[PDB]
């Protein structure tokens, strides 16, 4: 998968991005760009064997959004190296690098029941002393829990459902 | 479900979606023109992409064909339904008979018994043939492996053991073709269909032709019919026409399946893949396989890992030799090589083991002799060395056979020779009882007494 | 038998009562492809190397490749149930095994788990499969005798407590019967044995088992078994549980010796598990890691002095000098020595005996070369009594070996040259012995004293054996006082010469062979 | 010995058809971690005779 | 043999462990899932955000 | 602060992403915590943006991927001087004897350039060993380098021993001793060996054993060049020993691959060369300080066409070949007079006395070895009278190459023998005429002096 | 799928302006040093054999021009040399 070669390019799209002071464009930019290479003629072009300014000025032809001379010009960098399929993991680690430099994360929370709300607000207040950033909730019902609740943050894991905890008794052979 | 996205000789990349990736070792199945292909997942690649081999010719595959999930692996019919047919890899009937009245399918991928269950036992099993039971004697229930290279005598060796053991013996008896020629699997149904023997075995057949899939699984399948009489209590014969086509079967593919080169450019796998083949071929407290497998030496090159690793598995090795057979001594044993587990004093008893020590002593001391005899000539010798000279030469001789499958041949009636024979007979040339008789009273005679018969008409 | 059971079924009931409720905290994963035992995992941010990690089930892998945004792992175990998808958990831990004095007399898989069927394990904990071999300063010299029983072997290739000694040669020419009647032959010396079997098939090693069970050796020993049917990571990790096993008692002032059968076949398990990593091949497919993987396991066996012992035990035991020794077995192809694997067998270890298959053929058995065998430790690892005697032996039939080769075509041989002659053809004859047919000290002595006194002589080369064997029942009935006097101190005087002199003499007079 | 450890056997089972209840609600309560009294001891009863 | 006996004792009583927990356990799964309650399940959560 | 982060861990090999303007340079030491063990790392190779590829000087076991790494901005530095004596140190200079710490004054870089062409020596005064076939043959001078080669098992250590207990304790100066790649067994028994002598206060001893990861072999060769570079400069005559330089290039061999490298030859390194030649271009005599060396070198299977002993073979001064074939015979010290030789046997040093004897011998052994092979199928009854006497006094000047060492003592059961130059050469002379012709060959095998042969023969 | 020269502040350069042929064909940086070998970026007018001077009067010979940099063999020590330069 694309997310070795991925990485370089979503660490100088960022930089940039934070000097100039446009990340939110460049993200609204980055996910056009990214959409363009999923649709079914294009990716054709994409495997075809063009050489690397053709098929630049014609994705940058299709992709008109995007700001002159910035973001197309990081369309030319990639099409000197071929890295075009790799748009959607060039983005969404650009997202990763923006929600570590605004230090925010996404954390789940996954549970036999919609949570009290007010449990909620306990839960949210202690993932927010557990990591030091903001934290967005965005958890869910799930019958595979028999009871309790299973909180999951980045690949950390805090199992406190009864499913979990019977399965690990019963591993107490 | 599936989608077809790659086509490589054998090998088939199939894309799932990502909730429903099939299992390894799954079968599936896709529609090829005007017939059906199955395909045996081999790997999980990322992203619902699955790898799989085509057990079939997979010319004619485009990209994009719907490919259809069987939920389970390749299963075969087993037990007495099986018996007196021909089958193929896929379980199939082969002969022109109606379908096989299967009572029960068993997937051909198994695990080996555990060590609690393994069987010892020591009884020593007769055959025909002099140097066999002579210099390795095997026991009902152990695994014997006849080594040679292209057209020395495997094949005409084990229909030996065939004709003698599996009709004395009373049981089932399974006959699993492994990439061999067709010719001789029509030969042998025919003969014993003659025999009316048939009704008795149940033959496997995966031969040459066939592309690389069912030459790489058809031995599984053998052992799965084996393992369903086994385990039903019974006394069993496995006969493998040629192990080596199962291990140059995952050699063709396993470039194709992304595995870097080993050794010779033999797969990575090679030991693990014979392993779990062979380790599968055991005797058990509920009952008992008795197995005789050829084994291919690629090149007559004894040091190539394939037969270096299929060394380490059997009980009784019997090694033929190219230098003998151009000699036309037939079976063209080397008794120098050829070595058993069963050759113990405590299991054979005193007699037997003297005399094979003594007869491997006189042979490995002409050896030793024969590098000097190139050069000077015999008349530089010693006369003590010119009579170990002369009586390894009639060792040599005498163990030569006629038999019986060598009738045509040879042209001259097959030979039965009892132990006893051959230990006596043996014994006598050490001590010098026959040093009078020319060395051609020797050649292809069943006993001494037949020996003594020819010299008298030299 | 089973009301037992019942008291039994209220320890069960206690499980509930020592459980702990308390949810932990953990790292995850996720398979990404499964193939031939191999699996590739996505995340895993804190995974360390060689480090266990949790799969579904109750079944584990080790960690080997971690590179950038993925982790290769090798499944110790059947790895076909395994698919992508699944969630792995990474534990803190590196692998461990049962080890203890319990584990005698049991057969147990490379993950201390009992397959013999006999029950449960009694054990004294749990020690790391990986562990580095003491320093330089924790040592001890080796000059403590291990006997093997084998006239070829004590007399000539001593070997002493804490060495490690190689057994080379090709198939079937009797690697495992030495090393086996090495285990035997320790039934009564105090020092304990394991036997770890890789990649045998299972059925030899039932045989094995069997052959020490007819003799009383099975209660001393530990089997470590990795079949042929088990995985590449089950294999090439068994030689190191038998290594930490072995660590238990040597860590305590006890004497272990343990048997490596066919580090060979660990190498090509080895061989498997880098090539289906896609680590660079070296020389002969192998990876270069190779020798670094024999040597540390082999430089774990050694002899610590006490003050180790004392800081090991925490002051339990003082005084005692504990000891491992490690007897490897590796398989040639052709006598090749040049392969890369006896390559670095060969250069690592203490020292080889060469078991070869024209000496096999031609009888003697056991095939040992006087010529190309040797032994680093040296002397300091015999009795005085064998020594003395042993030390003329294996340099004075290496050389008769060269003078035959030269006599080959003289006519005339001068009386010094007929004397080593018929000497090394008398010596020869002498140092074959049967299997399972171990010979005490005295024994050995006693015949080598017929050797390099002459009494052999004269006699007629057929018959030298039924004057061994003779000689040996003459003086175990008449004798038996020397006899206890030599095996239990192993000295050597001119009354210990004079006596067996005058044995001999008596012998030779009024016996008959 | 094999047929007299037979017999305790099936005695043994008998016995123990009582004790895993006592399993099932231990387990239940620690793993619940604070007590409950629940009723329908029914699904206790039909699993405790039916699968044994 | 007498040793062998005294060896196959204990493999025949490892085995009882082994069925007893396991088909206890089996319907320990049901009578928790039947026995859930609201309250608990709160509880549960206040425990795990109190040490969390 | 700590700057750097691992990126990957394979085998021995570590990647590490430091900031892109304060990238580590080459051969840089770097330092980490693995778990309580403080770990350091060498750095071999800039690649990329900010991303450095180095060896473990220790088990990779425990590491992750995240640990944060720092920034010594110095090569591994060792300490040197007299504090060293009487001390065991491992590659990186730290102490392993238990006595505690080492009390320095002053560290070196272990990597450092050779002596410069204007700087080097020339002065070959002979130094005479009490060996037989190596002072006749081989002759020694001080501030040369001396390789015994040997396949296993051929008495590479054991006269090692012997040169050390003769030369060394005679030396009256400081001696190194560089344990690379050794089994510790032997560590040990000559750490005790050096201390029962008393002579250990004379000696310092660095040891890498067989068990260490590849780093730390690789390295504890140049620890010890180092320290012997600064008892050099003080202006000292200092021994060198190693133990066997083959492992140094070995564990090249293991970390070539992982440090991308693609192969060449037998599986060895394309840097076989230069590596040898930068460590071997140190141990030098300059015009300030002589460094005498003897080197054992492992042979591979004692194929001697192997690269690595090929390559060392134009390093040396004097090589010493000690042949399988002739320890076969068990006749030690077994070193094969027609493979062996020295830059210091010309008239020029050894006089005309001693290179004729020399010359003499070598062609003596030559044309036996000849006749050998007609004598195994023609028989020597087929051999000119001239012939079969050559056979004889080669036959028997074969066997009188042949030692008791005091170090063997335990292995020949016997008193070792110590023999003069003069009294060698004129023991060769009396086997090549005709004063001993009558003596059979065994009373000349594992003997001494020629003046004690016929003492054996009295007794034989 | 591996990288080959793709380093972010060489991309974000060529992000900002694309066109960085506007700089001299003259001079280049070192972008990779190991075992006597330097990777150079830039160099458009350099040729096969060609001498290359590095700081403290040293000199490399240009042997691989590829299509994204330079391969250059150090005719001296070398292990100073740093990415950069
Ligand atoms: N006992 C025998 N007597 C006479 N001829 C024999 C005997 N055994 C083998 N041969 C000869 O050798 C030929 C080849 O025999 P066979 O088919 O058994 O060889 P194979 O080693 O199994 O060969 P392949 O590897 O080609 O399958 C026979 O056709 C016959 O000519
Ligand atoms: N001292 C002995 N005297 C006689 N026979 C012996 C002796 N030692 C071993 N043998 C026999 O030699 C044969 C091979 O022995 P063994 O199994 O020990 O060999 P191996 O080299 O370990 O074999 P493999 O490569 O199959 O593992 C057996 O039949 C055994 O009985
Ligand atoms: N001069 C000697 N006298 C007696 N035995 C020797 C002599 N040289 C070598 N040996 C024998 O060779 C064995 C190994 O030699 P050693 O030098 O330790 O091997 P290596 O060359 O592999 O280091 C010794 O243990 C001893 O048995
Ligand atoms: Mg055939
Ligand atoms: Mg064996
Ligand atoms: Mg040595």
């Amino acid at each position: 998968e694309f997310i070795t070669v991925a990485r370089p390019y979503a660490k100088a799209a960022f930089d940039f991005a934070v000097e100039h002071q446009s990340v939110e464009r460049w993200q609204d930019m980055l996910a056009f760009a990214a959409e363009v290479t999923k649709n079914e003629q294009m990716a054709e072009l994409l495997s075809g064997a063009l050489a690397p300014e053709t098929l630049a000025e014609s994705f940058i032809a299709v992709a008109g959004e995007q700001l002159d001379e910035n973001g197309q010009n990081l369309i030319r960098v990639m099409a000197e190296n071929g890295r075009l399929n790799a748009l959607p993991d060039v983005l969404e680690q650009f997202i990763h690098l923006r929600a570590v430099s605004e230090a925010t994360a996404e954390v789940d929370v996954i549970s036999a029941a919609a949570l009290s709300e007010q449990q909620l607000a306990k839960i949210s207040a202690a993932m927010e002393k557990r990591l030091s950033r903001k934290v967005k909730l965005n958890a869910k019902i799930d019958k595979s829990v028999m009871a309790g609740v299973i909180i999951r943050a980045g690949d950390m894991v805090i199992d406190g459902s009864v499913r979990g905890r019977l399965e690990r008794l019963a591993d107490v052979l | 479900t599936g989608k077809i996205v790659q086509v490589i000789g054998a090998v088939v990349d199939v894309e799932f979606p990502q909730d429903a990736v099939p299992r390894v070792y799954d079968a599936l199945e896709v529609q090829n023109g005007n017939e059906r292909l199955v395909l045996e997942v081999q790997q999980q690649l990322g992203g619902g992409i699955v790898r799989t081999i085509a057990m079939g010719s997979s010319d004619g595959l485009r990209r994009g064909l719907d490919v259809k999930d069987l939920e389970h692996p390749i299963e075969v019919p087993v037990g007495k339904a099986t018996l007196g047919r021909i089958m193929n890899v896929l379980g199939e009937p082969v002969d022109m008979k109606g379908e096989i009245g299967e009572e029960e399918r068993w997937a051909i991928h198994r695990a080996a018994p555990s060590y609690e269950e393994l069987s010892n036992s020591q009884e020593l099993l007769e055959t025909g043939i002099k140097v066999i039971d002579l210099m390795a004697p095997f026991a009902k229930g152990g695994k014997v492996g006849l080594f040679g290279g292209a057209g020395v005598g495997k094949t005409v060796n084990m229909m030996e053991l065939i004709r003698n053991i599996a009709i004395e013996h009373s049981g089932y008896s399974v006959f699993a073709g492994v990439g061999e020629r067709t010719r001789e699997g029509n030969d042998f149904y025919h003969e014993m269909t003659d025999s009316n023997v048939i009704d008795k075995v149940s033959l496997v057949y995966g031969q040459m032709n066939e592309p690389p899939g069912n030459r790489l699984r058809v031995a599984l399948t053998g052992l799965t019919m084996a393992e369903k009489f086994r385990d039903e209590g019974r006394d069993v014969l496995l006969f493998v026409d040629n192990i080596y086509r199962y291990t140059l079967a995952g050699t063709e593919v396993s470039a194709l399946l992304g595995r870097m080169p080993s050794a010779v450019g033999y797969q990575p796998t090679l030991a693990e893949e014979m392993g779990v083949l062979q380790e599968r071929i055991t005797s058990t407290k509920t009952g008992s396989i008795t197995s005789v497998q050829a084994v291919y030496v690629p090149a007559d090159d004894l040091t190539d890992p394939s037969p270096a690793t299929t060394f380490a598995h059997l009980d009784a090795t019997v090694v033929l030799s190219r230098q003998i057979a151009s000699l036309g001594i037939y079976p063209a044993v080397d008794p120098l090589d050829s070595t058993s587990r069963q050759l113990d004093p405590l299991v054979v008893g005193q007699e037997h083991y003297d005399t094979a020590r003594g007869v491997q002593s006189i042979l490995q001391r002409y050896q030793e002799l024969k590098d000097i005899i190139a050069i000077l000539g015999m008349d530089e010798l010693s006369e003590e060395d010119k009579l170990v000279v002369a009586r390894a030469r009639k060792i040599q001789r005498f163990l030569s056979q006629p038999f019986f499958v060598a009738e045509v041949f040879t042209g001259s009636p097959g030979k039965y020779v009892s132990l006893k024979d051959t230990i006596r007979g043996f014994k006598g040339i050490m001590e010098g009882e026959y040093d009078h008789l020319p060395e051609q009273a020797f050649y292809m005679v069943g006993s001494i007494e037949e020996a003594v018969e020819k010299a008298k008409k030299l | 038998m089973q009301l037992n059971s019942t008291e039994i079924s209220e320890l069960i009931k206690q499980r509930i009562a020592q459980f702990n409720v308390v949810s932990e905290a953990h790292n995850e994963g996720t398979i990404v492809s499964v193939s031939d035992g191999v699996i590739r995992i996505h995340g895993l941010a804190d995974a360390m190397q060689g480090e266990m990690i949790s799969l579904p089930g109750n079944r584990y892998a080790i960690a080997l490749n971690l590179e950038r945004d993925s982790v290769g792992a090798v499944v110790m175990g059947p790895y076909a149930d395994l698919a992508e998808g699944m969630k792995v958990k990474a534990t803190g831990r590196i692998l461990e095994v049962p080890v203890g004095r319990g584990l005698l007399g049991r057969v147990v898989n490379t993950l201390g788990a009992p397959i013999d069927g006999k029950g449960p394990l009694d054990h004294d904990g749990f020690s790391a499969v990986e562990a580095i071999a003491p320093g330089v300063i924790e040592r001890q010299s080796v000059d403590q005798p291990v006997q093997t029983g084998y006239k070829a072997v004590d007399s000539m290739i001593p070997i002493g407590r804490g060495q490690r000694e190689l057994i080379i040669g090709d198939r079937q020419t009797g690697k495992t019967a030495l090393a086996i009647d090495a285990i035997i032959n320790q039934r009564d010396s105090g020092i304990k044995a394991i036997y770890v079997a890789i990649g045998q098939k299972a059925s030899t090693i039932s045989n094995v088992v069997r052959k020490l069970e007819e003799h009383g050796a099975l209660a001393n020993t530990i089997v470590v078994v990795a079949t042929a049917s088990e995985s590449a990571a089950l294999q090439y990790l068994a030689p190191y549980a038998g290594a930490a096993m072995g660590e238990y008692f040597r860590d305590r002032g006890e004497d272990a010796l343990i048997i490596y059968d066919d580090l060979s076949k660990q190498a090509v398990a080895y061989r498997q598990i880098s090539l289906l990593l896609r680590r660079p091949p070296g020389r002969e497919a192998f990876p270069g890691d190779v020798f670094y993987l024999h040597s540390r396991l082999l430089e774990r066996a050694a002899r610590v002095n006490a003050e180790y012992v004392e800081a090991f035990t925490k002051g339990e035991v003082k005084g005692k000098t504990g000891s491992l020794t490690a007897l490897p077995i590796i398989e040639t192809q052709a006598g090749d020595v040049s392969a890369f694997v006896p390559t670095n067998v060969i250069s690592i270890t203490d020292g080889q005996i060469f078991l070869e298959t024209n000496l096999f053929n031609a009888g003697i058995r056991p095939a040992v070369n006087p010529g190309i065998s040797v032994s680093r430790v040296g002397g300091a690892a015999q009795t005085k009594i064998m020594k003395k005697l042993s030390g003329g032996i294996r340099t004075a039939l290496a050389q008769y070996r060269e003078l035959a080769a030269f006599s080959q075509f003289a006519s005339d041989l001068d009386d010094a040259t007929r004397k080593q002659l018929d000497h090394g053809q008398k010596v020869t004859e002498l140092l074959k012995q049967k299997q399972y047919a171990p010979m005490s000290v005295a024994q050995q002595s006693l015949v080598l004293f017929a050797a390099e006194r002459g009494y052999l002589a004269d006699v007629e080369l057929s018959k030298i054996g039924s004057f061994e064997a003779a000689l040996l029942a003459y003086v175990d009935r008449d004798h038996a006082p020397l006899m206890q006097e030599i095996n239990q101190t192993g000295g050597y005087n001119d009354e210990i010469e004079g006596k067996l002199k005058g044995i001999l003499d008596s012998f030779k007079a009024t016996q008959s062979w | 010995a094999q047929a007299e450890i037979e017999a305790e056997r099936k005695r043994a089972r008998e016995e123990l058809r009582k004790q895993v209840a006592i399993l099932a609600v231990a387990g239940a309560e620690k793993i619940i971690e604070r007590s409950v009294d629940e009723a329908a001891n029914s699904d206790i009863v039909d699993k405790l005779v039916a699968e044994l």
